[PDB]
């Protein structure tokens, strides 16, 4: 926001911060569905304590979906959860908040170890039996599996397509004051 | 001590429920309907809690 | 929010309504008169009767939005033209089909 | 959420102030800077702060010994006579 | 109004009432699904089955259909940026986009919920009817033009959420045959109901006090009027009692902290999460982050931006206390649902820091 | 809602605008016709002297004692467990005395009030006499707070918990420099605002601003690199 | 709703009770009460009661009580429109009829689930 | 871009043709088509009902049958009577939604938001300065969804 | 002696303090919740009378409705304590010691800890 001979020059977008907040909320919701879609695909009664991340030790799809969702929650790049934290820190730097950046970093590192701590519990002495039995065989829901496939695609390669989501969210937020 | 006799004789109101009517049925009617739906849903939830 | 002219115009008194048909009839007449004059600045006193009709029919927020939009339109019309904008957008899209290589070893600044 | 009604179903005493404030806010390009007079009139109608400050000053001045006797009033002539004037219906006769 | 009642005051209300009537008609006719009289001249081809456990897949499909119809209404929606029904609701592009986004995410979660419910049926019709009621009214919050109507909308939504928590299944069919003649005491249901009820009570009373004192400060609770009056007061310096403004901000923020379960008030959220089904956690997180926390942020960003001169310090203090209070606690838990709840809390604190950076 | 308003003030800008200045003399000057009571009561202006170091130290100690009393009331007294026999004796004292609750609160809050007063006074003296002439304000604040809080936690909480006290002092110093020492969320002037002198002509100022705008156009990456298509 | 005159009448009612108390004492002059073992004990049709303080009810009608609370609230909400029904319009009429419909719907749902009876 | 002629049975398809992705117009922004009745009442909208709204209702009836069947595909432990009743209720709900859509279309035609067979005397002159969609739509299906390109 | 605004705000927050102050018996907390709602009711009436706002007088019945709904839910929750083997005095539902209770003493359901 500069002025030259009573003419105002505006190089800053006021609605960018709300778009970043919306992107963070949406990314968290997408990753939260991804972790809980794997849970809803299994015997929900098998997950009671934190040590029972070993139950996810099963055929490679459930195991890798769980570990990648946990890594995404912790903010490990280039997963979808990393993008929101990176954009939040970028906007805080743009808003010139070094103390807020410091406290965000403290919270991020503590929460990241909080998430990746459970990756140690996933090691199990044998493959687990966490699927419900229907018609004498394990019930694997193809629809939930497909949902997890889509969420995994947008969690692994979502950083390549994040620009369009950013455009959509900035467009939505641009209506707040106009 | 000031009394507006023109407004007095132009006033046909005979009860103190006029602000309540003007609220729950003119302007705050949205919240009136919201409270009705709230009480209906609360009765449903009370039945479900009893069950 | 307190600085938003649009959000302040969206506010209204209880029971206040806008006769949009009458408002836009008056606005069309007044703006037709103004465009017939076609001045750099909108001198509303040069279209007296239509100015009074526009003031009476339209609300303050509606007139404020109309004047802001007229200023924006006048600026855009003084700056650009249809064919120029079409060619510029075509060139911009064609360039967007490529890459922006850095200008290594520049000659300025 | 401004009703515009009084407690007897009539008109709120600050409705014209609110209407003028809203008219100024919608009309002005810089309503915060330009509608100070109308906004302050509405705020004075709502919070009678100026009247309360006046009452505080009047109480402080009445705590002093400046004023002894106010002029008495008679409605038949609709006028104020000095307290020293021996009129009818006076407390001291 | 008195003489004429314009359509533009309830044109948006018409589809909401249509969906409400359809939903409740289905729900009422479902409660008598087993009442089908056999007359003395009727022959039964099969012996009637009197034990019924209907899969709620059709209820979820109905919810998806009506939410999709609401989406279709929003896509074809037209109008002016204005306030309808006595300025208690706002029809603007941002509010409508928030409505649409909430409905879209509700549709996604309901679709996944149906796909899950076809696997194993641990939930009843009433649970998904409560979810139906949440999804119908929770987008209406973003249309609020007043803290009064917002308070009543969140009261309705909180009643619906309490209803959803009530209808969680208590006992299951399991392979644990060792407990048939002994009394096992599970207290998660009562803990969930207790903590949800009391957090709702505290948030409601604090929001009511805030509304009462905002009516005193301004004479109106419309978002535009509150912001205009507070901003002009900073220009006129008329209402200089910073104690009252600070206390209004504190009451609003603390009420929302109690409602959302943000640190340092998060142990009740931990207790609630570990007493709910995973589907309940799914839906509760969806509603909390997309609606409740979003309106929290928009209160600090959009609705009450004129009060940011007092909001920033309270938000900073709460963020610092939460950061330095939960870092130790997130490492002494040993429960899956506690892990999920603390993930939610950590993300909430991160986003609170983000909105603090925004309001700068 | 502001922090350290008097110290964080652009006196030049305030004087140019005519805004009231917190640095203006806040004092009373009696004439030689006032009563002796008027002369005595006008001596209360000494309590408004921010350059009176004894008064400043006393008020810093009072603020620290208030913080300590608040901590004891809300987080301190309830956390620790008083022996049952001691509580019974205290309640017996309350029973047999007309205002025993005040005595109980005096006894309970005295260690916390004294610790807060001492910490506040020592902190004020330390900051005022040791670190008020350092060049790097942020570094001085961080180091001073780190050392002070390390010493404080080594003597108030536990000597073993001194690394954590040093880290907390570093964080508190960063926070204090960010908000108590800097005008973040407390700006008193618009960003990019300035004042004019020299009685320059408006034409000359317009020409200078045009020159500035021409230089400003070099800040755009497309303009500077010549990556603009012909519009 | 009354005023200080109502408060003074409450005081006068208390004084009337004092008059009744005086009459009862004067009547107490006219008899003697002899102390007996079971005279000042509980009456349970001629035999000693097996419980003194722990006389607990089952309270099978708590649903009826909570519905009474809700419907009393609803009737209080209905009062204002009926008080000023002469000035009704389309909006007021629609709101009143919709509110009564909601009350009826809530009652019917209560009937469908058999929560209006006694439970074991 | 052309729109389906109003008062026909395909006039409701104009609801899916929007020139801008905006939900609503600004306060002082002129609607795309002349206003017939800005202060529309419920019976004014009912009187403005026509073949476009009837066609919207017919479309709801036609598409509502497979949607009701899809909803019923998740129903179990139900007698034939309850199945038929549930289907009837869902189908009636979809037809009521079609009625609501027709009412909205009539209201929009009254307010000039959608095509109503009228044109302003002077069209609003807009310069398409920012244009990322013209070339995309001229070579795709979406030219039928955006009015005036 | 106090102005009514000061008195009503002060005693609303006093009721909120007393609700926390009292022992956590669910029925008592429910009663204090009703009292808090009534304090809000009276404060809203006071502010409506002061500022001539019918909307503040409107919250009189709204507060009554919200309080009635919450009281019905509280009655149901208090009934629910019976079926979950939960004491109404919530301080007796945990093994944590506290000196506030004279008689709190919980022991394992065993006769002997050591067999010879
Ligand atoms: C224009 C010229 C371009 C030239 C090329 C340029 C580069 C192309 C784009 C590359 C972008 C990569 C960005 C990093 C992503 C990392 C995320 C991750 O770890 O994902 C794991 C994921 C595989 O996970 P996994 O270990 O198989 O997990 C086991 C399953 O979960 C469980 O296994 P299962 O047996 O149960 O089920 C199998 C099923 C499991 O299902 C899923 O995983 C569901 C999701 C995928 C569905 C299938 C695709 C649908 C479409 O499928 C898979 O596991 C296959 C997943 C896809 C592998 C693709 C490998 C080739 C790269 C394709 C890129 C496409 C971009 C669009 O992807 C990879 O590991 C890909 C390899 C790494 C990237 C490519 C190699 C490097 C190329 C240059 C990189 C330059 C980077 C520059 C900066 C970029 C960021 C700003
Ligand atoms: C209006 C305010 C609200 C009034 C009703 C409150 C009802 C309860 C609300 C809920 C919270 C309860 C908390 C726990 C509790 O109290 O349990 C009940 C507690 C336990 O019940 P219990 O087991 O039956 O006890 C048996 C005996 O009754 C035991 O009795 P005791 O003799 O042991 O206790 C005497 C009692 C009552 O003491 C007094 O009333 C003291 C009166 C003189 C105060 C000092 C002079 C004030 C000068 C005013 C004018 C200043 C002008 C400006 C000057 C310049 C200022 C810069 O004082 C206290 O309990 C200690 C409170 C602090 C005393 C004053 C400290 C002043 C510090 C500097 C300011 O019972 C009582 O204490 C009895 C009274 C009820 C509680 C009153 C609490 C008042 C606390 C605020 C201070 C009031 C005086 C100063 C006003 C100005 C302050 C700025
Ligand atoms: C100790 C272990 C270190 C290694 C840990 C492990 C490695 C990884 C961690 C990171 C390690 C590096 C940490 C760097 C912190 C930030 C420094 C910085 O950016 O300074 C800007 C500054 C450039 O700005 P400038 O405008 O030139 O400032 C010059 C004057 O300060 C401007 O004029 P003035 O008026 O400010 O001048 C006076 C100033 C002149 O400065 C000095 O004389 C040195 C100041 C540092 C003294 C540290 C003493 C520690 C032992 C005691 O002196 C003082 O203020 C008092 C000096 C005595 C302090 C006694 C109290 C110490 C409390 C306990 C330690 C607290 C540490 C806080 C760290 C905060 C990090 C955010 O650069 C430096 O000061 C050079 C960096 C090295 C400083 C001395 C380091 C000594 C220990 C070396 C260990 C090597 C391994
Ligand atoms: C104080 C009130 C009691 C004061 C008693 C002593 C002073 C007194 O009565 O003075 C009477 C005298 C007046 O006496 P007065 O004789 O004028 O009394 C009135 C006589 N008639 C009815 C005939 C008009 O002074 C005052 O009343 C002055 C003010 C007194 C305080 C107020
Ligand atoms: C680590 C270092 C921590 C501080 C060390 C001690 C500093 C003070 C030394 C004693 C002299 C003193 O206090 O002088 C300042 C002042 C001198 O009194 P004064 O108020 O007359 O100061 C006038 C201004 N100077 C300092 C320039 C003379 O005293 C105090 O601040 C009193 C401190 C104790 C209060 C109880
Ligand atoms: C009108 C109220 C009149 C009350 C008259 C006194 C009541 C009275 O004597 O009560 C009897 C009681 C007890 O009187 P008493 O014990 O003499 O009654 C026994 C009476 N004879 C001998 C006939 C069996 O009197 C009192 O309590 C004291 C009375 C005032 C002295
Ligand atoms: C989430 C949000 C929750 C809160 C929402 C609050 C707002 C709710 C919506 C209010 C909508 C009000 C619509 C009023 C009905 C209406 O307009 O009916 C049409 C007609 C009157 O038409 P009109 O054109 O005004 O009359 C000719 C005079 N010019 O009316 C008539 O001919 C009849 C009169 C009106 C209806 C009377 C009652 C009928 C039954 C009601 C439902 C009962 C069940
Ligand atoms: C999120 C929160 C955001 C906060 C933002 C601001 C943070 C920094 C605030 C710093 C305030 C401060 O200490 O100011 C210094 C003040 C004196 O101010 P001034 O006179 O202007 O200073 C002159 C310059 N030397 O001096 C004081 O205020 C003196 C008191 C400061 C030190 C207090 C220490 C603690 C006191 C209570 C201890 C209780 C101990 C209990 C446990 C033991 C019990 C036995
Ligand atoms: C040459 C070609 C020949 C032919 C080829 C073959 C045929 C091609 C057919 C092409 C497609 C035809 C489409 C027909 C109509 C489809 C309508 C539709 O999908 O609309 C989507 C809707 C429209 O957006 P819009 O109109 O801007 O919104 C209302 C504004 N008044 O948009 C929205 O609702 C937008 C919602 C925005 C907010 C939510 C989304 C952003 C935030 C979340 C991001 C994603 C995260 C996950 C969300 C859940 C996903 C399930």
């Amino acid at each position: 926001m500069s002025i030259f001979s009573n003419i105002w020059i505006n190089n800053d977008l006021n609605s960018y911060g709300l778009s970043i907040l919306l992107l963070n909320i949406i990314n968290y919701l997408i990753v939260f569905m991804l972790i809980l879609s794997v849970i809803l695909l299994t015997n929900l009664s098998k997950f009671k304590s934190l040590n029972q991340f070993k139950e996810f030790n099963s055929y490679n799809f459930i195991l890798y979906s769980l570990i990648f969702s946990l890594l995404s929650m912790a903010g490990i790049p280039p997963l979808l959860g990393f993008t929101g934290k990176f954009l939040a820190i970028l906007y805080s730097s743009f808003k010139s908040q070094y103390l807020l950046i410091l406290f965000m970093t403290i919270l991020n590192i503590f929460g990241m170890y909080f998430y990746i701590q459970n990756l140690r519990f996933v090691v199990k002495k044998n493959k687990s039996s966490i699927l419900n039995y229907k018609n004498y065989y394990v019930n694997i829901n193809y629809s939930i599996t497909l949902n997890i496939i889509l969420l995994n695609f947008f969690n692994f390669f979502g950083i390549l397509f994040l620009s369009d989501l950013i455009i959509i969210l900035n467009y939505i937020s641009s209506y707040i004051y106009i | 001590i000031y009394d507006d006799y023109y407004e007095g004789f132009n006033n046909s109101i005979m009860n103190d429920f006029t602000p309540l009517t003007l609220s729950y049925y003119s302007i705050n009617s949205a919240e009136f309907i919201i409270i009705g739906l709230l009480l209906l849903l609360g009765s449903v939830a009370c039945v479900n809690l009893y069950k | 929010m307190e600085f938003s002219n649009a959000l302040l115009s969206q506010t209204k008194l209880p029971g206040q309504q806008y006769d949009y048909k009458r408002c836009f009839q008056a606005s069309n007449t007044h703006f037709e008169c103004l465009d017939s004059i076609r001045d750099a600045y909108d001198n509303h006193h040069k279209c007296p009767q239509t100015y009074q009709a526009w003031q009476s029919s339209c609300d303050v927020g509606i007139r404020r939005y109309q004047m802001d939009n007229r200023e924006q339109q006048k600026k855009d019309q003084l700056l650009y033209s249809k064919e120029q904008l079409k060619n510029y957008n075509a060139a911009k899209n064609k360039e967007a089909y490529g890459i922006t290589a850095p200008k290594n070893l520049s000659f300025a600044f | 959420s401004y009703s515009g009604y009084s407690l007897n179903g009539g008109v709120h005493p600050c409705l014209p102030f609110y209407e003028r404030m809203l008219q100024c806010a919608k009309s002005e390009a810089l309503p915060i800077k330009m509608c100070t007079a109308q906004t302050e009139d509405y705020l004075e109608c709502h919070h009678r702060k100026k009247q309360y400050a006046l009452n505080y000053a009047i109480k402080k001045e009445l705590n002093n010994i400046r004023i002894v006797a106010l002029p008495r009033y008679d409605e038949e002539n609709d006028t104020f006579v000095p307290f020293s004037q021996a009129t009818a219906d006076h407390i001291f006769q | 109004m008195l003489l004429r009642l314009l359509v533009s005051e309830y044109i948006f209300f018409l589809p909401v009432f249509t969906n409400l009537f359809i939903y409740w008609h289905i729900f009422f006719k479902n409660n008598i699904n087993l009442v089908n009289k056999k007359n003395n001249w009727d022959k039964s081809i099969s012996v009637k089955n009197i034990i019924i456990k209907q899969n709620p897949s059709f209820i979820i499909r109905l919810n998806l259909l009506l939410n999709s119809l609401m989406v279709l209404y929003l896509i074809t929606f037209n109008g002016y940026s204005s306030t309808f029904w006595w300025s208690h609701f706002k029809l603007n592009n941002y509010s409508l986009y928030m409505y649409l986004l909430v409905i879209i995410f509700n549709n996604y979660f309901l679709y996944i919920t149906e796909k899950h419910i076809k696997i194993l049926n641990n939930y009843s019709i009433d649970y998904f009817f409560s979810i139906i009621n949440i999804t119908l009214f929770i987008p209406m919050i973003f249309l609020s033009n007043t803290l009064f109507t917002f308070f009543f909308l969140i009261e309705l939504v909180s009643c619906a959420i309490f209803y959803k928590f009530i209808v969680s299944k208590i006992s299951f069919k399991n392979s644990n045959y060792k407990d048939n003649y002994f009394s096992i005491f599970s207290k998660n249901y009562l803990n969930v109901l207790f903590y949800q009820y009391w957090s709702s009570f505290f948030s409601s009373v604090m929001i009511g006090f805030c509304i009462i004192y905002l009516f005193s400060l301004t004479g109106s609770t419309e978002w535009s009027i509150i912001n205009f009056i507070v901003a002009s007061n900073n220009q006129i310096n008329y209402y200089t009692n910073n104690i009252t403004l600070l206390f209004i901000c504190l009451t609003l923020i603390i009420g929302f902290i109690i409602k959302l379960g943000i640190a340092p008030i998060q142990l009740y959220k931990i207790e609630i999460y570990k007493g709910l089904p995973f589907l309940s956690i799914f839906f509760y997180t969806t509603f909390y982050f997309l609606i409740f926390f979003l309106f929290f942020s928009l209160l600090f960003i959009y609705y009450l931006s004129a009060l940011n001169n007092f909001f920033w310090i309270i938000l900073l203090i709460i963020s610092i206390i939460g950061i330095f209070y939960i870092i130790s606690i997130i490492f002494d838990i040993n429960l899956f649902k506690a892990f999920l709840a603390y993930s939610t809390i950590i993300n909430s604190i991160s986003f609170i820091l983000l909105i603090i950076a925004i309001i700068f | 809602m502001e922090l350290n308003s008097s110290a964080k003030e652009d006196s030049h800008y305030v004087g140019v605008l005519g805004y009231p200045s917190q640095h203006d003399p806040h004092t009373l000057h009696p004439k030689k016709h006032d009563s002796t009571f008027t002369k005595v009561y006008a001596c209360r202006d000494m309590l408004w002297d921010h350059h009176w170091e004894v008064r400043n130290t006393l008020y810093a100690g009072f603020k620290g004692a208030l913080l300590g009393v608040a901590y004891a009331s809300g987080f301190g007294l309830i956390s620790k467990t008083v022996p049952s026999i001691v509580l019974k004796k205290m309640f017996r004292f309350v029973r047999n005395n007309n205002f025993g609750h005040i005595r109980i609160m005096q006894d309970l809050l005295t260690p916390y009030a004294l610790t807060g007063f001492g910490l506040g006074s020592v902190y004020y003296l330390y900051q005022h006499n040791v670190w008020e002439n350092r060049s790097n304000k942020w570094l001085a604040e961080v180091l001073s707070n780190a050392l002070f809080f390390q010493v404080a936690t080594a003597v108030c909480v536990n000597p073993g918990f001194h690394i954590y006290g040093m880290v907390g002092g570093i964080l508190f110093g960063t926070l204090k420099y960010a908000f108590y020492n800097s005008s973040f969320f407390q700006e008193k002037e618009s960003i990019g605002s300035y004042t004019t002198f020299g009685d320059l002509s408006e034409e000359e100022r317009k020409k200078q601003e045009y020159k500035d705008y021409i230089q400003f156009l070099g800040n755009y990456h497309k303009v500077r690199n010549g990556q603009l298509v012909d519009l | 709703m009354g005023d200080a005159v109502v408060i003074h009448l409450i005081q006068n009612v208390l004084i009337f009770g004092i008059i009744f108390w005086l009459l009862t004492w004067g009547a107490e002059y006219f008899y003697t009460v002899k102390q007996q073992l079971t005279k000042k004990q509980f009456y349970e049709c001629g035999f000693k009661s097996i419980s003194e303080l722990n006389i607990q009810i089952n309270f099978n009608f708590f649903m009826l009580a909570v519905f009474l609370i809700l419907y009393d609230v609803e009737f209080t909400f209905l009062f204002p429109v009926l008080f000023n029904f002469s000035m009704f319009s389309t909006t007021e009429l629609f709101l009143a009829f919709f509110f009564i419909f909601l009350i009826l719907v809530s009652l019917l749902y209560d009937w469908l689930n058999n929560v209006l009876s006694w439970s074991a | 871009s052309q729109t389906f002629a109003h008062d026909s049975f395909l006039g409701g398809l104009n609801l899916f043709k929007r020139r801008d992705p905006r939900f609503v117009l600004d306060q002082g922004e002129r609607p795309p088509y002349p206003i017939i009745n800005s202060n529309s009442s419920f019976v004014d909208v009912l009187s403005n009902f026509n073949k476009a709204d009837f066609g919207l209702v017919l479309f709801s009836a036609a598409i509502g049958f497979p949607l009701s069947r899809w909803v019923l595909k998740g129903l179990t432990f139900s007698s034939l009577n309850y199945r038929r009743g549930l289907f009837s209720s869902v189908y009636g709900g979809v037809i009521l939604w079609g009625l609501v859509l027709g009412f909205n279309n009539s209201y929009y035609r009254l307010n000039g938001f959608v095509d109503n067979g009228l044109v302003w005397k002077r069209k609003e002159r807009k310069l398409n300065k920012y244009d990322f969609t013209s070339e995309f739509e001229d070579n795709s299906f979406f030219k039928k969804l955006r009015i005036r390109d | 002696m106090l102005t009514w605004i000061s008195f009503w705000s002060l005693i609303f927050w006093l009721i909120l303090i007393i609700l926390v102050l009292k022992p956590k018996n669910f029925i008592s907390i429910l009663f204090m919740s009703e009292l808090t709602w009534l304090a809000l009711y009276c404060l809203s009436l006071l502010f409506g009378a002061i500022y001539c706002d019918i909307t503040l007088l409107s919250i009189s019945f709204f507060i009554l409705g919200v309080a009635g709904l919450e009281f019905s839910f509280g009655i149901l929750i208090a009934i629910l304590y019976k079926n979950l083997n939960e004491s109404l005095n919530t301080d007796l539902n945990n093994n944590n010691n506290n000196q506030n209770i004279f008689d709190k003493n919980f022991k394992t359901p065993l006769e002997k800890i050591n067999w010879q």
